[PDB]
Formats: structure tokens, sequence, C-alpha cells
């Protein structure tokens, strides 16, 4: 059940919450108080959604989905067959991931480390919520959620999406894609670094992180070093998803019509206004 | 408050770094550039050397020659007045030859040409910087994965642009160069197909390029995290594990039963990446040459 | 179709992936064991993969992974229950010990060399032409624990030569010895240099190095270990 090196960890302490009382492991698992919250929260998640199928009909989880409430109801409360269960499963959800993020902090603790990544787990958590409750409560109704099912969920973008023309024109959209795209061309780049180093030709001697600054500045002028590298992937996935949830918080909001049209404040700027020729004149 | 090592606090400089010199022809790296005081708060601050070379030379000489066919082409767009330009940058385009002239040259300048001689030149750009990604790999002795990994985008971009063309026996096929001509064709492309979120391949894509970011969000914090150890030096703690590799290790087991090694994570990372482009470019390939509607496809699967 | 043979294709191909990278994880830490060392029953459904070689540079030798595993140091820690999956509590101080967050391991007992064999680690005044270029300078700054107590002050830089990076600050106290400082662990402030992981009184505790211009990869993970577990283990002390 133990890492060859794991035992010297595993000492008594880091708790935020009931002390020393569900400080231990299951298998390879830390527990923690939080660990009992997520672990309540998702069972509760769970066996909603499933009495949500038997509702439904189905047990196919291709086909099974657990919709908001109707626009109707507004920012109120509704039937559990009609967006109740929704409305309960995502404070289940919600209770999941931040209990998650908490027991993550205890198990820093523990450990001695820095909490960045329940850090960065924040940010996915944000997003969850904007999608569910922020632009939401923002919007007067949890009918513009979007509904817990695996295609389903993919319906609610497309038709999300169309309700703006083409997504693509929404200017905060196009910043977190870029983001995604260099998150990803970082991810790679990374890996192929520092594995042609620990993996050099046939034979050789294993490189040097020398060689791997040689190796990029050779090649593109510059090498951001290993610190770098890690701070830029963090940094590139937490923007990512930071603009991936502006693009939709203004979504419905404080912008609702057509975002290919919001570009005409450019085109437009009375300077250029109104010159004939290019695309626009 | 704990500092969180996000950005340095002190920065520290020695003589420039010339870096190492395997089997390097030295008679064309450049010399350093300057420092930047800037980038240094976050990365390294030194610029250059860079090795120009011959395919260095070649893939930025045909570089700039794309980017300059494109430009001239829009400027032309522009009635060459500098207004008009700046302010429809995002609306012009160059365009494919229309579906008429099929894999032909036979059509003019305008109207398809231009598009044709661009693409030839973004084509040996491409490739010969393929060719610089693996050489200097060589020079220092070191593994082909940045060219193995690289290679993997450049197939949707072969994709793209030339294979699915090809296979669909016209030009036409191929992707308009121009910033909102090219989000255009991609709408397009997938009404025209019968909605990409019934594309398998599609779908696979996403869950790679959100995994990308799930990953090095996960990857990035982890090595922030035991920073405190040494853990941005991961080669050495490849060769020699330490607290930090062990303490990140446990992180992750105690989190969610299972971990990976200061190696293999970076296997995990450059294969997650890898695979964004990888099932994305089958994905497009199978587009409009087997399937044409991945609704209908998705209904049978046949 | 070809395409619905593409997609069946790319799920088998998947499965080898997957298989293929948790047994690449799996050349360190493996096999699992039971909190006594002992081998333990269940293993999980993959086996370890077949050894690798790296060759180390500078004559440095060689590692084989996967290989015996063994912790190469005593551990100073007691069962606090008669079943398994429970904290092990310090036998003694778990910071002098190195256990828990304090915890080291037994690395190679030589500094990390560049790509040119030379110490990748130096203090600044043994580094070449090295200088701070921005940031305040640390170097004369007194340090201060979490007790809002002085410690020592900071004497010099040690520097990473290859990556052009402060690793950490060295730091001198009461009695003229120093010791190194993670620069991670550190606050550098207009006017002082704060510890939160430990206060004044544990500056002493803190694993000396057996030569005053090299560090090893030995000396340091102890450095970091003690350091990061005063985190928990000073808090009593800490206040404000
Ligand atoms: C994948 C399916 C579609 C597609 C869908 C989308 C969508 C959707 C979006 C983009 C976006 C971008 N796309 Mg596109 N994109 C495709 C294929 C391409 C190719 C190519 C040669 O195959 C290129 C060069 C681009 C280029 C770009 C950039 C303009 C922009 C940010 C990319 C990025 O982060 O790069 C990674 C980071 C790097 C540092 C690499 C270099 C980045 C630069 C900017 C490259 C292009 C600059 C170009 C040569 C010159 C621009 C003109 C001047 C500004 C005047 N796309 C295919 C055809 N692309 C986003 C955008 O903002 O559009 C307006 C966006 O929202
Ligand atoms: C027709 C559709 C429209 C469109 C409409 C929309 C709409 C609508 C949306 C996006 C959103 C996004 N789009 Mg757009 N988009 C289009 C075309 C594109 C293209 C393209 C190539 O053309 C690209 C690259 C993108 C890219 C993106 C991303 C920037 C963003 C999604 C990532 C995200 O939010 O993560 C954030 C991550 C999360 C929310 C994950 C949360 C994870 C939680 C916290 C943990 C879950 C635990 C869970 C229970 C699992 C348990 C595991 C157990 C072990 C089992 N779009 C087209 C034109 N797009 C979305 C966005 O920005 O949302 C904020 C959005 O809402
Ligand atoms: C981000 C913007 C849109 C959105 C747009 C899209 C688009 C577009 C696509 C997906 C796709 C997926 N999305 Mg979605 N999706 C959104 C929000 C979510 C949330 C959430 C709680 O916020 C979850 C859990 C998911 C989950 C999923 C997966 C079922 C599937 C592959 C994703 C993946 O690997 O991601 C990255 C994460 C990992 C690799 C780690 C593991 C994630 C696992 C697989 C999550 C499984 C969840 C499980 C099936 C359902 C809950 C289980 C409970 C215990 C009951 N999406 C928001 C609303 N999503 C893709 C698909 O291919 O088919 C539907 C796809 O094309
Ligand atoms: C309305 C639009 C359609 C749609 C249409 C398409 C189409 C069409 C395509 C994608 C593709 C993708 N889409 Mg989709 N997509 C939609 C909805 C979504 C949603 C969402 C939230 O709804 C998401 C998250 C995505 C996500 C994705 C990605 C997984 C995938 C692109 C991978 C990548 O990195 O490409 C970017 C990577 C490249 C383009 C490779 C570039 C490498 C080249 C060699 C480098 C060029 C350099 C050049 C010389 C310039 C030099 C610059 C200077 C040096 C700086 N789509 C909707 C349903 N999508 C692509 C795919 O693979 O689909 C299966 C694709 O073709
Ligand atoms: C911020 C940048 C990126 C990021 C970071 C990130 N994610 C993280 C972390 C971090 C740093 C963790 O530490 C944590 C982890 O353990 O990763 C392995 C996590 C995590 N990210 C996860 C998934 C995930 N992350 C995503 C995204 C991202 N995560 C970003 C791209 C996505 C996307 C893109 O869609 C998904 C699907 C999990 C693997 C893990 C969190 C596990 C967790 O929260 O467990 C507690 C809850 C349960 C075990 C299940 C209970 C669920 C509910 C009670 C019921 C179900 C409701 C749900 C809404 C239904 C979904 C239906 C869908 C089909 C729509
Ligand atoms: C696995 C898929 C991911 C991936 C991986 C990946 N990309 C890679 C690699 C890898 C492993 C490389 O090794 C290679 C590289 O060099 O990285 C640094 C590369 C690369 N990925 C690149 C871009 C790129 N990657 C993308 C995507 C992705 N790459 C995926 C997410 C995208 C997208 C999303 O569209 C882009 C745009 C390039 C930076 C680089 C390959 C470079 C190349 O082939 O260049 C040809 C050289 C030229 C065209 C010369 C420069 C031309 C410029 C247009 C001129 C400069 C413009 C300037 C604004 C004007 C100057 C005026 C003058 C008068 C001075
Ligand atoms: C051992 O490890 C390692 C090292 O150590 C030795 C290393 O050195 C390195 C080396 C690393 C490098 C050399 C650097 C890598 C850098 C990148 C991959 C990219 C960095 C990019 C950024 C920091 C900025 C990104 C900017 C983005 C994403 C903005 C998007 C751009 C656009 C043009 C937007 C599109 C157009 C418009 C008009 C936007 C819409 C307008 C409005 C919203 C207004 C690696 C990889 C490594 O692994
Ligand atoms: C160098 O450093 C590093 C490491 O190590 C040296 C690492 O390992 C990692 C970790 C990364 C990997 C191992 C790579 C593989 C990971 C991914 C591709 C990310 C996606 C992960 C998953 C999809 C699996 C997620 C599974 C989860 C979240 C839950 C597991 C299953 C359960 C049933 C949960 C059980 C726990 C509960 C209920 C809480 C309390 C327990 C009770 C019993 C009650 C990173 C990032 C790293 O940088
Ligand atoms: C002159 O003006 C100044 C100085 C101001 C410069 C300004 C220039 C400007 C404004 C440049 C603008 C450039 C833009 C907007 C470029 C954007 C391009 C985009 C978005 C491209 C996106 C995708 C391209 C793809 C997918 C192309 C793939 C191409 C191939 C795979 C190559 C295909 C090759 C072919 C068809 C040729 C084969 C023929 C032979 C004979 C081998
Ligand atoms: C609300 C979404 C329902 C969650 C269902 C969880 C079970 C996941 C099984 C996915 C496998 C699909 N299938 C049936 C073809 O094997
Ligand atoms: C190397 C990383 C492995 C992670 C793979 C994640 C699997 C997600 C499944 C996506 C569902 C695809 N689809 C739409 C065809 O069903
Ligand atoms: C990629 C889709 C799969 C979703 C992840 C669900 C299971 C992963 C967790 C396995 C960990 C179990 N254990 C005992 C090995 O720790
Ligand atoms: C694609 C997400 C990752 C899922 C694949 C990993 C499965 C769990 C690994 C089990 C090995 C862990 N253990 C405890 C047996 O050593
Ligand atoms: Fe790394």
């Amino acid at each position: 059940a133990l890492l060859s090196f794991e035992r010297k960890y595993r000492v008594p302490g880091g708790t935020l919450v009931g002390g020393n009382l569900f400080d231990f492991w299951v298998g390879p698992f830390y527990v923690g108080f939080f660990g009992v919250a997520t672990f309540f929260f998702a069972a509760l998640g769970i066996i909603l959604i499933a009495w949500s199928a038997v509702l439904q009909g189905t047990w196919n989880p291709q086909l099974i989905s657990v919709y908001p409430p109707a626009l109707e109801y507004g920012l109120g409360g509704a039937p559990l067959a009609k967006g109740g269960l929704w409305q309960i499963i995502t404070i289940c959800a919600t209770g999941a991931f931040v209990s998650w993020a908490l027991r993550e902090v205890e198990i820093c603790r523990k450990l001695g480390i820095g909490y960045h990544i329940p850090f960065a787990f924040a940010f996915a958590i944000l997003a969850y919520l904007t999608l569910v409750l922020f632009r939401p409560v923002m919007m007067g109704a949890w009918g513009y959620a979007f509904p817990y099912g695996i295609w389903t969920h993919l319906d609610w973008v497309s038709n999300t999406g169309y309700t703006y023309g083409n997504f693509h024109y929404n200017p905060a959209h196009m910043i977190a894609i870029s983001f995604f795209f260099t998150n990803a061309l970082a991810l790679a780049l990374h890996g192929a670094l520092v594995l042609s180093a620990a993996n050099p030709e046939k034979g050789k001697e294993m490189r040097t992180p020398d060689h791997e600054d040689t190796f990029f500045r050779d090649l593109v002028g510059y090498s951001i070093g290993t610190l770098g590298i890690h701070r830029l992937g963090l940094l590139l996935s937490l923007s990512a998803v930071f603009f991936s949830a502006l693009c939709m918080i203004i979504t419905g909001t404080i912008w609702f019509d057509q975002w290919v049209d919001w570009w005409q404040w450019w085109v437009k700027l009375p300077w250029w206004a109104n010159i004939p020729g290019g695309i626009n004149g | 408050a704990e500092y969180q090592n996000i950005f340095s606090q002190v920065q520290v400089r020695g003589p420039a770094d010339l870096g190492m010199t395997e089997d390097v022809n030295l008679a064309n790296r450049s010399g350093v550039g300057p420092f930047s005081t800037l980038l240094g708060w976050f990365g390294n601050a030194q610029l250059g050397p860079i090795y120009l070379g011959s395919l260095g030379v070649l893939s930025l000489f045909s570089g700039l020659m794309w980017f300059f066919t494109i430009g001239i082409w829009f400027w032309y767009q522009a009635g060459w007045n500098p207004a008009v330009f700046l302010r429809d940058l995002f609306f012009f385009s160059l365009e494919p030859p229309a579906p008429e002239y099929g894999l032909s040259f036979a059509a003019p300048l305008k109207e398809g040409g231009l598009w044709l001689i661009a693409s030839f030149f973004m084509f040996v750009a491409v490739w010969s910087w393929w060719g610089r990604t693996y050489l200097r790999a060589q020079a220092l002795g070191m593994g082909k994965h940045t060219a193995w990994a690289f290679l993997s985008a450049i197939w949707l971009w072969m994709v793209l642009g030339f294979i699915r063309p090809i296979l669909m026996g016209s030009w036409s096929e191929a992707v308009p160069y121009g910033i909102f001509s090219h989000l255009d064709w991609t709408n397009n492309f997938s009404l025209v197909h019968g909605n990409l979120f019934y594309n398998p391949f599609h779908g696979l894509s996403i869950a790679f390029l959100y995994g990308s970011a799930l990953l090095f969000a996960m990857h990035g914090a982890t090595i922030l995290a035991v920073s405190r150890f040494g853990g941005e030096r991961e080669l050495e703690q490849i060769a020699d594990r330490g607290t930090a590799a062990e303490r990140a290790a446990l992180f992750w087991r105690w989190t969610m039963g299972f971990n990976a090694t200061m190696e293999g994570i970076h296997r995990w990372a450059i294969w997650m990446a890898v695979l964004v482009t990888l099932t994305g470019g089958i994905g497009i390939l199978l587009s409009g040459t087997v399937v044409d509607n991945w609704y209908v496809w998705g209904q049978n699967h046949g | 179709d070809l395409a619905s043979l593409a997609i069946y294709s790319f799920w088998i191909f998947l499965a080898g992936l997957i298989y293929y990278l948790q047994t690449e994880n799996m050349r360190e830490g493996y096999p699992l064991e039971n909190e006594d060392g002992t081998p333990a029953a269940n293993q999980g459904p993959f086996p370890l993969p077949k050894p690798k070689t790296f060759i180390l540079p500078h004559g440095r030798g060689t590692l084989t992974v996967p290989g015996p595993e063994s912790e190469d140091r005593p551990i100073a820690l007691a069962r606090t229950a008669v079943s398994e999956g429970f904290p092990h509590a310090p036998t003694g101080d778990p910071m002098k010990d190195g256990v828990g967050p304090a915890s080291w391991v037994a690395r190679r007992d030589l500094p990390e060399l560049d790509g040119h064999g030379h110490n990748k680690i130096k203090p600044m005044k043994a580094a070449a032409g090295f200088h701070v270029s921005a940031g305040k300078n640390p170097i004369g700054l007194p340090v201060r624990g979490c007790d809002l107590e002085i410690a020592g002050k900071v004497v010099d830089i040690w520097v990473d030569i290859p990556e052009q990076m402060a690793r950490f600050l060295e730091v001198e106290l009461k009695d003229g010895s120093t010791r190194l400082l993670p620069m991670q662990m550190v606050k550098v402030q207009s006017n002082r240099v704060h510890v939160n992981a430990l206060s004044s009184d544990l500056f002493a505790g803190i694993p000396t190095i057996k030569s005053p211009t090299e560090v090893t990869l030995l000396e340091e993970d102890k450095i970091c270990g003690y350091v990061a577990g005063g985190l928990m283990y000073a808090a009593p002390k800490r206040k404000s």
C-alpha cells in the first residue's frame, strides 16, 4: 500500500478541521475531513443522478441527462422532476469540488509543500461556477446553465454558441483559445525537451539543463529555462481558463447580440469609418 | 506573505552563456543579444545566441516570402490606402483557387494563384523548420523527441492544406489566409459536415486539448510547490531522486491513488499534447472523404 | 467502413499507450511495500517495466531503474495503531530526525555538476563576474524568524551558474558559522529578509555543509527538508 519511500512522510498533522479524527489513509488515498466531505457530496450527487435517470427511463450513461429548471422558474427552486435534482446536484457538485481542493490543501500541509495545486484547481472550479452559478444568476435563470449529460452538454454548447452567430467572434473567446493552443505547444515542447535530454542518442550520456537552453537558443534565439517553463505552463493554462470564464460571464449579460457585430466599433471609428474601398467601404 | 515563486525576487547575471558545443558548428551561432530585466522576473533574461545556418536562412526567407505574399494581397485589397488597411486588417483574405480549377495551377494570380504561391512558400518554411528541429538535436547528441512531436502538429497542418484538398480533387477545400476568413472556414467546415461535435476524433482532440491544460496546470503547480527542494531541476531528480520528487509523487497518490516519476510525467506530457493534433488530423482527413455527415455516420457508424 | 475502423483502432492504441505510460511511471517507488518494509501482496494489475540505464555524465556512473529500492537511512517513526493506514508518530525531534515535512533523501553526497563538469552552484564571491542585476540585493540584510527575532545576517547569494539564478541565501549566525536557506523560503524586503518556516532559535539546527564553497545533493536535501518542516514543527513559536 506504500511506495518504497512513503512511510517517512505519513506522519500526523496538517489537518485544518477535526485535528486527529480523520487523519489517516485508505489504501493510497489520504482521507481527512474533506475526504469525508467530498465522499458525502459525491455519493449524494451520484444517487440524485441515479434517481434522475430512473425518472427519465434510461440507465445508459450516453443518454442520461439532468436539465436545469426551465427559464420561467427564474432563480427560484423547481420541482425535483423538472430542475430540482439539478439544483441539488449542482450544490453537491460544488460541495465535492471545493472539499477536494481543501483536501489537497491538507495534503500540502502534511507534506510541507506550496499550495499551488489547489490554487490552480480553484480556477477550474471557478469556470464551472461561472457556467452554472454566476452567469445564470446574472441572467435571472438556472435554465441558462448547461445540463449534465455527455452529449446534451455539447448540445448546450452548440446552441448557446449559435445564439450569438459564430462564437468565434467573441474576443475574449479568441484570447482563451490562443492560450489553450499555446499551452499545448508548450506542453509538447517541454515534455520533448526534458525527454530528449534524459534520453539522448544511443550510447551517449544524459545531457544537462545547459543542453536544454543551448538547444532552444540555437533553435529560436531564446530559452526561458526550467523554472520559467513551469511558471509558463501554469500561466498559459490558468489564463486559458481565466479567459474562458471571462468570455462567458459577459455573454448573455453585457453582450447578447451577434458577436461578429461587436467588431463594428473598430471599423466605424470616425477617422477611417467612411473612407471608400477595402472590405467595409 | 509566503513567497510563491511565480516571480523571482532577486536577479543575478553572469557572463553571457554562449552554451554547449558538442557537434555544433560554432561558425553559425550568432552572438548573444541583449539581456532583458523584464523577462528575468519570469524566466531567463538572456537572448541569444541563435544558430542561423542554411535551413535557418532557408525557412526564414520563405516564412517572410509567405507573409509578404499575403500582405501585398491585403494592401492591394485596401486599394493601397493605409487607413483602410489598418481598418479592414481582419476582413481581408487571400483565398485559394475556385473549385473549377481542381488541383491544377491553371488559375490567375488573383483568384487563386497568389494563394498557391504563398502556400508553396509556407510548405518549404515549415518542412525546413522541421529539419532544423532534428539537426539541432543531433548536433548536441540529444533525442529527436522535439522533432517527433513537432511532426504531430505538422500532420494536422498538412492534412488541412495539402493532403485533404488532394484527396477531394480541389485546392478550394484548403484554408484561406485571413484572420476572420479562416474562422469562417472553420465554422463552415463543421456545418457542411454534419457538425463536428459528432466526429469521435474531434471530441478526442478536445479531451487532449482540455487535458493538456489540466496537465500542465497540474505539473507546473506541482513543480512550483516542490521548488523549495530543487524540483525544477528535473534532470538531476531523474538521475538521483530527492525529496522534491517524492513529495510530488505522494501529493498525487494521496490525492488520486496513483502518481508519476520525474521522468515519466514528461512522457504523459508529451503524449497528451501530441494527441491533440494527431487524433485531430484524422478527424479532418476522414471528413468529406469517407464521411460526409458526422451526425449521419454517428447514427449507424457506417 | 474506414472511419469506424479508425476509431476502433484508436481506442486499442490508447489502451496500450496508457499501459506503457503507467509502467514507465513505475521505475521509482515499486514494488509497493507494507508499513514494515516488506513487499506488499496486491501490486496492481501493472507489472514492472524492463530496466533502463541512464549514463550519467562526469564519470559519475550509471542509473538502472527499476532496481534495489532502499532508503539507505534510519527512519525514526512509530506506528500509532494496530492496523494499516494510520499516521506514524515521530520518535524524537522530527526536525532533527528528518521525518515528515522535515524529510530528506539520501542523495549523492556530491554537488550537482554543470555541462562542463564544474559545480553548478556556488557562492557569488567564487562565481566569476556574477552580480545582482535586478531586485533588492539581500546581502547585508538581517534575517528574521517567525518569532520576529533576528537570527543572523545575509552574507552571500549562492547562485546557479548555468541557469543564472539565486538558489540559496548564506546566513551568518550569532557565533560566526553559516547556513544556507533556500531562496524559495524567504521574503526579501526593503530592510530585512523574513523567514516564516523557522524561528530564530531553530536556525542553528539547520544542517551544515562540509565545505564552504560547494553544496552536495545530500546536504541540499537535508537543508531544504529541515527549513520546510518548520512550517509544521515550529508552529507554537510563530506569532501574528
Ligand atoms: C484548428 C482549426 C482552424 C483554426 C481555428 C482557430 C480558432 C477558432 C482561433 C484561431 C486563432 C488563431 N489562429 Mg487559426 N486555426 C487553424 C490553423 C491555423 C494556422 C495554420 C498555419 O495552420 C495558423 C498560423 C493559425 C493562426 C491563428 C492565430 C491568428 C490565432 C492564435 C493562434 C495561436 O494561439 O497560435 C499559437 C501561439 C503561437 C505563439 C504561434 C504563433 C502565433 C501567431 C499569432 C501566428 C499567426 C500570425 C499570422 C502569421 C499573422 C497575423 C497577421 C498580423 C497580426 C497582421 N491558425 C485551423 C484552420 N484559430 C484564434 C484567434 O484569435 O483568431 C483570431 C482563434 O480564436
Ligand atoms: C458551436 C460552438 C461554438 C463555441 C461555443 C462555446 C461556448 C458556448 C463555450 C465555449 C467555451 C470554450 N470554447 Mg468555444 N465554441 C466554438 C469553437 C471553439 C473552438 C474551435 C476550434 O472552433 C475552440 C478551440 C474553442 C475553445 C473553447 C474553450 C476556450 C472554452 C472551453 C474550455 C473551458 O471553459 O474550460 C473550463 C473548464 C471547465 C468548466 C471544467 C470543470 C472541471 C470541474 C471543476 C471538475 C469536474 C470533476 C468531474 C465531476 C469529473 C470527475 C472525475 C472522476 C474521477 C470521475 N471553441 C464554436 C464556434 N465555446 C466555453 C467556456 O469558455 O466556458 C467557460 C463555453 O461555455
Ligand atoms: C468546457 C466547455 C463546456 C464543455 C465542452 C465540451 C466539448 C466541446 C467536449 C467536451 C467533452 C467532454 N466533456 Mg465537457 N464541457 C463542459 C463541462 C464539462 C464538465 C464540468 C463539470 O464542468 C465535465 C465533467 C465535462 C466532461 C467532458 C467529458 C465527458 C468529455 C471529454 C472531456 C475531457 O477529457 O476533459 C478533460 C479532462 C480529462 C482528460 C480528465 C478526465 C475527465 C473525465 C473524463 C471527466 C468524465 C466525467 C463523467 C463522464 C461524468 C461525471 C461523472 C460523475 C461521477 C457522475 N465537461 C463545458 C460546459 N466538453 C468532449 C467529448 O468528446 O464528448 C462529450 C467534447 O468534444
Ligand atoms: C463552429 C466550429 C466547429 C469546430 C470546427 C473545427 C475544425 C474545422 C477543426 C477543429 C479543430 C479543433 N477544434 Mg473544433 N470546432 C468546434 C468546437 C470546438 C470546441 C468547443 C468548446 O465547442 C473546442 C474546444 C474545439 C477544439 C478543437 C481542437 C481540439 C482542434 C484543434 C487542435 C489544435 O491545436 O489546432 C491547432 C493546431 C494547428 C493548426 C497546427 C499548426 C502547426 C503549424 C505547422 C504551425 C504554423 C506556423 C506558421 C508558419 C506561422 C508561423 C508563425 C510565427 C513563427 C509566429 N472545437 C465547432 C463545433 N474544429 C481542428 C481539428 O483537428 O478538428 C478535428 C480542425 O481542423
Ligand atoms: C485550471 C486549468 C485546468 C484544470 C486544473 C486542475 N484540475 C484539477 C486540478 C487542477 C489543478 C486538481 O488538482 C484536480 C485533480 O485531482 O486532478 C487530477 C482537478 C480535477 N480536474 C478534473 C476534471 C476536469 N478538469 C478540467 C479542466 C481543467 N482543470 C482546466 C483545463 C475538465 C474540463 C476541461 O472539462 C475536467 C473534466 C478532475 C479529474 C479532478 C477533480 C476531481 C474532483 O473534483 O473530485 C471530487 C468530485 C468527484 C470525485 C465526483 C462527484 C461529481 C458530482 C458530485 C456529480 C457529477 C456532476 C458533474 C457536473 C457532471 C458532469 C457531466 C458532464 C458530462 C458535463
Ligand atoms: C501537438 C500540437 C501542438 C504543437 C506542437 C509543436 N509546435 C511546434 C513544435 C511542436 C512540438 C516545434 O518544435 C516548433 C517550434 O519551433 O516550437 C518553438 C513548433 C512550432 N509551432 C508553431 C506555431 C503554431 N503551433 C500551433 C499549434 C501546435 N503546435 C499544437 C497545439 C499553432 C496554432 C494553434 O495555430 C501555431 C500557429 C511555430 C512557432 C513553430 C514552427 C515554426 C515554423 O515552422 O516556422 C516557419 C518559419 C517562418 C514562417 C519564419 C517566420 C514567419 C513570420 C510570419 C514572420 C514574423 C512576423 C512578424 C510579426 C513581422 C516581422 C517583420 C520583419 C521586417 C522583421
Ligand atoms: C506588406 O505589408 C506589411 C509590411 C504591413 C506586412 C503585413 C502582412 C500581413 C497583413 C500579413 C497577414 C497574414 C495573415 C493574416 C496570415 C494568416 C494565415 C492563417 C490564419 C493561416 C491558417 C492556416 C493555414 C493552413 C492550414 C495552410 C496549410 C498549407 C499547407 C499544408 C501547404 C499547402 C501547399 C500548397 C497547396 C502548395 C503545393 C504546390 C506545389 C507546387 C508544391
Ligand atoms: C450524467 C452523465 C452520466 C455518467 C455515467 C457514468 C458512466 C460512464 C461510462 C462511459 C462508457 C460508455 N459506454 C456505455 C459506451 O461504455
Ligand atoms: C494520455 C492521456 C489519456 C486521457 C484520455 C481521456 C479519455 C476521454 C474520452 C473522450 C470521449 C471521446 N468520444 C467523444 C469519442 O467518445
Ligand atoms: C480517463 C477516463 C477515466 C476516469 C478516471 C477514473 C479512475 C481513475 C482513478 C484510478 C485510481 C485507483 N487507484 C486504486 C489505483 O488508486
Ligand atoms: C487517463 C487517466 C489515468 C488513468 C490510468 C491509471 C489507472 C490507475 C493506475 C493504477 C496504479 C496505481 N497503483 C496503486 C496500483 O500502484
Ligand atoms: Fe517538468
